């Protein structure tokens, strides 16, 4: 039943750009964008763990982080 | 070996955008068109959404009243009437005759500058615009009254829990008869430049037909009901106020086309003048508030000279009345149809649940039947007729 | 030459401010006041604004009403539509702060997160002299600008 | 007036009912067939010649000579009662101590929650506030606030000319209050004591 | 503890009348349609004890007690000060969903 | 990914938010320039990361209305009379600021201002004005990568010069040198393309041998934040070239191309012959005011600037070193606004 | 006002003194058409009507 | 009612009415007490498949045994709109819409249920009329 | 049926004596004892129409809700014609979250009907819009704001959120600000959705007291 829920609301999504509900520059704030910047990404191996990292960064991890 | 017939097929799936003359507020349409004649009309709504019902859920009841004037820019009364109305049904509350009169004169107010309105700018979609300025000084006198009684010309915030915010200025009620007493008369100059035109006739005649079947499976109310011969009225068949009292008569029409709604609006005016006729003469003399101070505010005097009102005023700015656990659906007869709220309580002093029974939902679901074979220029004329409040739609 | 400078850019801020084209985003309850105050009572056309139904031949735009998200790319839209000069008014409380559904999941807070204004007209709604009185505000911003004598001295 | 004919309509289905079929004669609002010699020339004439038009021209032409209604906003200004809410000001007692007392009741009821108020005990021994700022991006200008003061400190003042160039500039502190309280302090007294009788 | 005796009777009996479908443990959290990062979020299943300002005891778990005083609430997250006008700004869209319903 | 710090100090203490607009960033710039192209983007970086940005700009309301969205309340700071001669105006603008950026640059020469004035003695004495502060911690200059002593043009003559006396009052500075610079205001493709369609012949200098390296402003605009969040990258100077070197001819061709133009326009106006058309002309740029019909393209200097190759010398600092990617910026989304224009499906 | 000087609210307590009862209904019992039509009139002259409510209560 | 149409028309014609209220819509038919009488007759015939028992059938025996008691007494067309509070030709689309049903409740058979079945109702109590008198 | 205008003079009358009678005492016994296998209980409590009168509630199973629909629209007695509206309310307390309720006008019996399906989240209510056609906008926002599923509906869409929106508004574990917010940005000439930050946050006010016993 979550399955069917999920496909529906899936379904929903697609929907939305097949009958121009959702515009251009939502397919390229959305998909788009994100996909081309992780290929451009290029990041440092950190030698420090994760928890080193989250530790030097904040105090509460649970509370995102934008643009990092 | 009987040759089979085709047929043909519909393109032009337009995107009929935020348009200023139409009914006010942003509408997105999406219409797919034969060629020039609509096929199927899907109108976009959640562009005026805030979240209003939500946000009633995080607020207390005297709180959330505000909330109502909003939903409707056009009648704030009817619409916060209806949330006042519930609340008494579950508190138990009895409003004092004069409060009762004055909601009845108000709300009558408010639906006249309604129908001015809606008839004003449906001729001004038509293309008139002389019509729709000889409206705006009409309005201004009604919005001065309302400026006198709450301070605020549109938001007034004055229907309570029991009666009336304040009483009625001093002055007041001869202003308000002397207006009524030019009203026919500007409201006979608009209706020739109106009626009788040919031009109007032929925009609006046979245009966004309705029928009264057509009309109860679709859930539509007011004007719409009426102009194709339906002789409801929640004001009569369901008085919720000192409207029984009232003595008025139900405009009816029979073709349910533009022209017939457009009548039956200006008749409603004449109507409504005859119920502030009746509730200027008949004005009652005492408590505009309900006695109980438990529900209601005490006065600023009373606050200052008595313990008890003094702790009455603190938990009732504070805290709120705690309404006991119920629910209720409390309807009242809005110029544009009938606006009701299902409230449920579980004995808080917020609302659990705040449900908002639009009119104009009802009757923008209902634009696609009504638009069916008709034009591109048509549709403006049929969004003029439902009058429809997108803020009020959008809740 | 920088008299002659003055006499231009003045001639050129009272043109500018005089002949002001306002488009309307008519949201909510604001836009009727506005409304009103275009109507017979209040004569705008007197002071010279009159208001032009595309965003091609409008210099001033009016947001009055609630900004929703649905919404927020259409008014970004419109506004780049708008040409160079483009003053933006934001009247009413939604339209300033959000105002009374701020903290709403479907509200942005004040028009300026999506376009820059530069004249706040606060009220809910606004008085229609209150919104002449930002009107002449912003007209008053015109007039200080001397942009041709800038011009000269650049 | 009402009654229509049998060829002006708006959609076509319609008017192919009633070009092909004879029902609208049996509707009473249309207008039946003139059977006259002179009532044909009557209608004939009525519609050649536009005589409706012209009767909404003389009334509209009514209004070139008719008392134009206007107001030069700038020289004349709208009737405002003393109801009126307008701009917040903070008031103080005639011996210049101000009226708050920090209940913060308006906090309270404010349904916008656009006011927000931090107290201390003053040396003096008062009960004070230390912050009182009011955001009027977010006010609704509802009144509660005037309501739920016990002592009047916070009055919704008569001025409506309060625009800005700046958002910041639109978040009020208790300095300012205290300043537009008392630009306005004899308008808000007279406001009030007429208000006083009624409530 | 003897009887409402009032709407509370056919609240409590439209519960008995009815049940729920079970499912998997937080499978529903996805038709929920929120940022499964909520879900990360650790949870207090607690009740609230009496202030001790006042002596009534309809907020503690009392027969006297009628109403839902079982809370779940989220832990506590980052608060600062906004710069230009002193108030406390948040990034936590759950910090008040848990107390108030 | 971690956010990283502003390496800035204190900032540990005063910082505080997940690093958005509602945030708080322990950095108050002010930003010289602001309203140019460049200056509007690194605003855009430092505000959206909930800094404080003063942004000090000539008298010109309409220019700054875009930096007004930038920021929320009382993050972007506009004073209203910005003047290059004016030293206590400058004392003022960085009197809270701990990094200052200078963006400030003329293409062109005219009367009242001269390449050495803003290139030269701005620089000079905001170097100085800067060193006697000392709650400065940062600072950042931006000029081209053809800069050089040693160079015909008299602009990137007097950029170089300007930057060494900023490296002489400020030890610690950092040079940020770019190349041309491609976005939808930028003055490199608009320029081009207003080349290609409303001019009666677009003149190339020489056959466009001169090789360039043209980047993206984003990826400028966040070079300028790497620069901010490492202390490392200090008194250094920055090539940020972009990822493909492309000669001018190529360049001029791949317009042609993507707005689908009938076919090349372009000419041969080899030097020599410019040196000789413009050199008048720019003794009449000195003496008259900013005009519209003639300007950068219609010069001696940049004829000159482009005969010789502005690329990034070999042994050099440059994205890499700040751990980006740079984005071409002939295809993707930097080529969408030149791509708006026409692509032969269009108009 | 006759409450200046007699205050006594659990007299005029109506919203706190709501009760709701309880009845079980079956299928087996058959339903009682004779009170649907037995009173309902079988010509004109019979016909009865309920008047409109004038007023909501309150408690004058 | 209140007419909206200037044109002065007679609503005591009986026909008038009708056309000016729009009844055509509901039918074209005229509607007359033979149609009434043969669709109440049909209906009769029609819920003879609900069984004889149950609750439904002897609802809608009772009610058409009573509409034909008042289609009796009164001769007058008009008498019986008066009594029924009805056009004749909304009565006569009445029992058609009934005989609508009638599929839907012989699919799911909505009579058929245990002989302990016990349907729990909760009435409320006004404070109003204790606190008046008891 | 159909309120057709009829009485030229003296329709002074609410309604019949017989009218109001059957269905101000006799309703909710009435449907029990001629559809006993749709209802599952039944509520006689405050009057939706007035305050004065009493109007029912019947509480009834997903699985019935179609054909009870059905029986009340068309049976002669019981002709309730029209739909004013169809809401959910969100229950967590409960097993069974959802409480679906729909609101029906009967115009010749001059009465207000209430009918409930109790839900979850996974299952599934059918859609009425056969017997009603008003109910399609009406379900389709009860999807929206609460997420419930209805079956064999024509085309199930959101209507009121913004488009890209999952997450259920209106229900009670849903934040009041939400998660996400609108901006616009210099760099990417787009207006763009970024995580919730509150430069005020939202103060919730206990008021609350120990001593209240009208909390349920
Ligand atoms: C009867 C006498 C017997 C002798 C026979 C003589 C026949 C007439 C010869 C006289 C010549 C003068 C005629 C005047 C022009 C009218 C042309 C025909 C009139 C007409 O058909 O009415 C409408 C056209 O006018 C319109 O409505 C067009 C729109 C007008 C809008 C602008 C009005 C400007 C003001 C009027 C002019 C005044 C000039 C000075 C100010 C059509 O519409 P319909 O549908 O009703 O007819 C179709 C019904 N099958
Ligand atoms: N192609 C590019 O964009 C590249 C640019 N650079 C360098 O970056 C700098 C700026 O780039 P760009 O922004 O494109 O140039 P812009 O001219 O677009 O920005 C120039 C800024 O400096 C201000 N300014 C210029 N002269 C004066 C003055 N005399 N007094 C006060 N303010 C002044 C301008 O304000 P006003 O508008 O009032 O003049 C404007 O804000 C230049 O030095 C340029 O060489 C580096 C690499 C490539
Ligand atoms: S600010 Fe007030 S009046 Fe204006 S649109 Fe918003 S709610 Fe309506
Ligand atoms: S008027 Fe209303 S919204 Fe404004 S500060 Fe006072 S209580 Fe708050
Ligand atoms: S202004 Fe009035 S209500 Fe508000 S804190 Fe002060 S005394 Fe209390």
């Amino acid at each position: 039943r979550v399955t069917d829920l999920l496909i529906f609301k899936g379904r929903e999504e697609l929907e939305t750009y097949l009958f121009m509900y959702k515009q251009r520059h939502h397919a390229i704030t959305e998909y788009i964008e994100p996909y081309q910047i992780k290929k451009l990404l290029i990041e440092r191996k950190s030698s420090n763990s994760a928890f080193l990292d989250s530790f030097y960064e904040k105090a509460y991890p649970l509370v995102h982080s934008k643009y990092a | 070996m009987k040759p089979l017939t085709p047929s043909k097929v519909s393109n032009f799936t337009i995107n009929f955008g935020p348009q200023h003359p139409a009914a006010h507020g942003v509408l997105r349409l999406v219409l797919e068109m034969d060629g020039e004649i609509i096929k199927r009309a899907d109108p976009h709504i959640g562009l005026l959404h805030r979240g209003t019902e939500k946000l009633l859920e995080y607020k207390t009841y005297n709180q959330g009243i505000p909330y109502f004037d909003r939903l409707d820019y056009v009648s704030m009364m009817c619409m916060e009437h209806s949330y006042v109305l519930a609340i008494e049904q579950l508190l138990n509350v009895a409003v004092p005759l004069r409060g009762q009169y004055i909601r009845v004169l108000f709300s009558e107010i408010t639906r006249i500058m309604n129908h001015i309105l809606a008839i004003t700018c449906h001729s001004m979609d038509v293309g008139a615009l002389t019509p729709f300025l000889w409206a705006f000084e009409e309005r201004e006198k009604l919005f001065e009254f309302y400026e006198r009684v709450s301070g605020a010309r549109m938001h007034a915030a004055y229907f309570r829990v029991g009666g009336v915010a304040q009483d009625l200025p001093i002055g007041l009620l001869r202003d308000i008869y002397d207006w009524s007493r030019q009203f026919a008369s500007r409201v006979d100059e608009m209706e020739e430049l109106l009626t009788g035109n040919r031009i109007w006739k032929e925009r609006t005649i046979d245009v966004g037909l309705v029928t009264a079947q057509q009309a109860w499976d679709w859930g539509c109310s007011g004007p719409i009901l009426r102009g194709s011969g339906i002789d409801w009225d929640l004001r009569k068949n369901q008085p919720y106020d000192v409207y029984g009292r009232m003595d008025f008569n139900v405009p009816i029409a029979g073709h349910g086309d533009c022209y017939d709604r457009y009548l039956v609006r200006v008749q409603e005016m004449r109507e409504s003048l005859r119920i502030i006729y009746q509730c200027l003469n008949e004005m009652p003399d005492g408590l505009y508030k309900t006695p109980d101070q438990k529900v209601s505010p005490p006065s600023r005097g009373q606050m200052k000279q008595s313990m008890e009102s003094l702790i009455h005023h603190f938990k009732l700015f504070s805290e709120g009345y705690h309404v006991p656990a119920g629910e209720t659906y409390r309807a009242v007869e809005a110029p544009k149809g009938e606006f009701g709220v299902y409230l449920v309580s579980r004995g808080g002093n917020r609302p659990y649940r705040c449900k908002i029974r639009s009119p104009g939902y009802a009757h923008l679901q209902m634009l696609d039947m009504v638009a069916k074979g008709a034009m591109l220029a048509d549709v403006v004329t049929i969004i003029g007729t439902l009058d429809v409040v997108f803020g009020e739609i959008d809740r | 030459a920088d008299f002659i400078v003055s006499k231009v850019d003045t001639v050129v801020n009272w043109a500018r401010a005089g002949s002001m084209w306002p488009m309307t985003f008519g949201l909510a309850c604001c836009a009727v006041e506005m409304m009103h105050a275009g109507a017979s009572r209040y004569d705008l056309d007197r002071f010279g604004i009159i208001f032009r139904p595309s965003p091609r031949q409008s210099d001033v735009m009016i947001v009055a009403g609630t900004l929703t998200n649905k919404m927020a790319p259409a008014l970004r839209k419109v506004y780049d539509q708008m040409p160079e000069p483009k003053w933006v008014v934001s009247m009413g409380s939604c339209a300033n702060g959000g105002g009374y559904y701020h903290y709403s999941y479907s509200v942005v807070r004040g028009c300026d997160r999506v376009v820059p204004v530069d004249v706040y007209v606060p009220g809910c709604p606004p008085t229609a002299e209150g919104l002449l009185y930002g009107l002449l505000q912003l007209q008053k911003k015109i007039y200080r600008s001397k942009n041709t004598q800038l011009w000269w001295n650049k | 007036g009402t009654e229509r004919r049998p060829g002006q309509s708006g959609a076509w289905k319609q008017v192919d009912k009633q070009r092909y079929s004879s029902e609208w004669e049996q509707d009473p609002t249309f207008k039946q067939v003139p059977k006259n010699v002179s009532e044909v020339l009557d209608d004939s004439v009525s519609v050649l010649f536009l005589t409706d038009i012209v009767r909404g021209m003389m009334y509209s032409a009514s209004g070139f000579f008719d008392d134009k209604v206007t107001i030069l906003y700038p020289f004349e200004k709208g009737a405002v009662s003393p109801r009126f809410r307008g701009e917040h000001a903070l008031r103080r007692y005639p011996t210049g101590e101000e009226r708050c007392i920090s209940c913060k009741l308006c906090e309270a009821i404010c349904p916008a929650q656009a006011i927000t108020i931090e107290a201390e005990e003053r040396e003096d021994g008062s009960r004070k506030t230390t912050r009182y700022d009011i955001d009027m991006t977010k006010c609704i200008y509802c009144g509660f606030c005037q309501e739920a003061c016990p002592v009047d400190a916070i009055v919704e003042g008569p001025n409506f000319e309060f625009s800005t160039e700046t958002r910041e500039e639109l978040l009020y502190d208790k300095q300012k209050l205290l300043e537009n309280g008392d630009k306005w302090e004899q308008e808000i007294a007279a406001n009030l004591r007429t208000e006083s009788l009624y409530r | 503890a003897t009887a409402p005796q009032d709407f509370s009777l056919a609240m409590k009996k439209a519960d008995e009348i009815y049940s729920g479908k079970t499912v998997k443990a937080g499978d529903i959290g996805f038709s929920a349609g929120v940022p499964l990062e909520t879900y990360n979020r650790k949870v207090r299943i607690f009740c609230p004890a009496k202030a001790a300002s006042q002596s009534g005891l309809g907020r503690t778990l009392h027969p006297s007690s009628k109403a839902p005083q079982w809370k779940i609430v989220f832990e506590n997250l980052s608060k600062w000060e906004n710069p230009l006008m002193g108030w406390t700004s948040t990034a936590d869209p759950l910090e008040n969903v848990g107390r108030s319903t | 990914s971690t956010l990283k710090p502003f390496d800035l100090n204190a900032n540990n203490a005063v910082r505080n938010g997940p690093g958005g607009r509602s945030s708080i960033g322990g950095v108050v710039a002010t930003v010289f320039g602001a309203n140019g192209f460049i200056g509007s983007y690194v605003v855009n970086e430092i505000s959206k990361r909930g800094n404080q940005v003063v942004c000090p700009y000539r008298c010109n309301e309409n220019k700054v209305q875009p930096l007004k969205q930038m920021g929320d309340l009382g993050q972007v700071v506009l004073l209203p009379e910005f003047d290059i001669h004016d030293d206590e105006y400058i004392r003022r603008a960085i009197s809270r600021s701990n990094v200052v950026i200078n963006c400030v640059g003329i293409r062109q020469e005219t009367k009242n201002y001269s390449y050495k004035d803003v290139h030269v003695d701005f620089p000079t004495r905001l170097a100085k004005i800067v060193a006697e502060s000392g709650k400065v911690e940062r600072f950042i200059q931006v000029s081209e990568m053809g800069a050089d002593v040693s160079h015909a043009s008299r602009r990137l003559q007097t950029k170089a010069v300007g930057d060494e006396a900023i490296m002489k009052y400020i030890p610690d500075a950092t040079i940020i040198r770019p190349g041309n610079v491609v976005g939808i205001e930028d003055y490199f493709y608009n320029n081009l393309i207003f080349q290609l369609s409303y001019t009666i012949v677009a003149p190339v200098i020489n056959n466009g041998a001169n090789k360039v390296q043209p980047t993206y402003i984003l990826d400028v605009a966040d070079a300028v934040v790497k620069i901010l969040k490492d202390k490392k990258t200090s008194g250094k100077t920055y090539y940020l070239g972009g990822p493909e070197t492309l000669t001018m001819r190529q360049i001029y061709d791949h317009l042609i191309d993507t707005l689908r133009l009938s076919n090349d326009d372009t000419v041969n106006l080899r030097y020599e012959l410019a040196k000789m058309l413009y050199k008048p002309l720019d003794t009449l740029r000195t003496k008259l005011p900013e005009f519209p019909f003639l300007g950068f393209m219609m010069s001696s200097d940049y004829a000159e600037e482009q005969v010789a190759d502005s690329v990034a010398p070999a042994g050099s600092l440059g994205y890499k070193d700040l751990s980006i990617s740079p984005a071409k910026v002939t295809e993707g989304l930097a080529i969408e606004g030149v791509r708006f224009i026409r692509v032969g499906g269009y108009d | 006002p006759k409450l200046v000087y007699d205050i006594k609210y659990f007299a005029r307590d109506y919203r706190r003194n709501n009760s709701y009862t309880v009845r079980s209904v079956d299928s087996k019992t058959p339903f009682d058409y004779s009170k649907v039509f037995g009173s309902a009139p079988l010509k004109p002259a019979d016909v009865k009507t309920v008047r409109i409510p004038e007023v909501m209560p309150h408690r004058g | 009612f209140k007419a909206v149409a200037d044109v002065e028309i007679d609503f005591s014609n009986r026909a008038v009415l009708k056309k000016y209220v729009g009844v055509d819509h509901l039918s074209k038919e005229q509607g007359t007490k033979a149609k009434f009488i043969v669709s109440l007759n049909s209906l009769l015939e029609a819920v003879k498949s609900v069984p004889e028992t149950a609750e439904y059938r002897k609802a809608i025996e009772a009610t058409c045994q009573y509409r034909l008691k008042v289609c009796g007494e009164n001769n007058s067309d008009a008498a019986i709109e008066e009594v029924l509070d009805a056009h004749l030709e909304e009565l006569i689309a009445e029992s058609k819409e009934e005989l609508r049903i009638l599929p839907v409740l012989l699919e799911s058979k909505p009579w058929d249920v245990p002989a302990d079945y016990s349907a729990p109702v909760f009435d409320y109590v006004d404070a109003s009329t204790i606190l008046d008198k008891k | 049926s159909y309120c057709y205008a009829r009485k030229m003079t003296d329709k002074d009358y609410i309604a019949y004596d017989n009218i109001k009678n059957f269905g101000d005492n006799y309703l909710t016994d009435y449907i029990i004892k001629t559809v006993p296998k749709y209802v599952t209980m039944a509520v006689n409590g405050p009057a939706q129409s007035s305050v004065l009168y009493q109007e029912p509630t019947i509480y009834t199973t997903p699985e019935h809700i179609y054909a009870l629909c059905a029986f009340l629209r068309d049976h002669v007695n019981l002709q309730y014609k029209t739909l004013i509206d169809i809401t959910a309310v969100d229950y967590p307390e409960r097993s069974a979250r959802f409480e679906v309720v729909y609101h029906l006008l009967s115009p010749r019996l001059n009465n207000r009907i209430r009918i409930k399906v109790v839900v979850d989240e996974v299952t599934s209510v059918p859609s009425v819009s056969r017997i009603w056609n008003a109910a399609n906008w009406f379900e389709r926002e009860t999807w929206d704001m609460f997420g419930v599923f209805f079956s064999n509906h024509p085309d199930l869409r959101r209507v009121l959120t913004d488009y890209g929106f999952t997450g259920h508004p209106l229900r009670k574990d849903f934040p009041l600000t939400g998660y996400t917010e609108v901006r616009y940005d210099y760099g990417k000439k787009r207006v763009i959705s970024e995580p919730l930050e509150l430069t005020q946050e939202f103060r919730y006010f206990d008021f609350s007291s120990p001593w209240d016993t009208l909390s349920r």
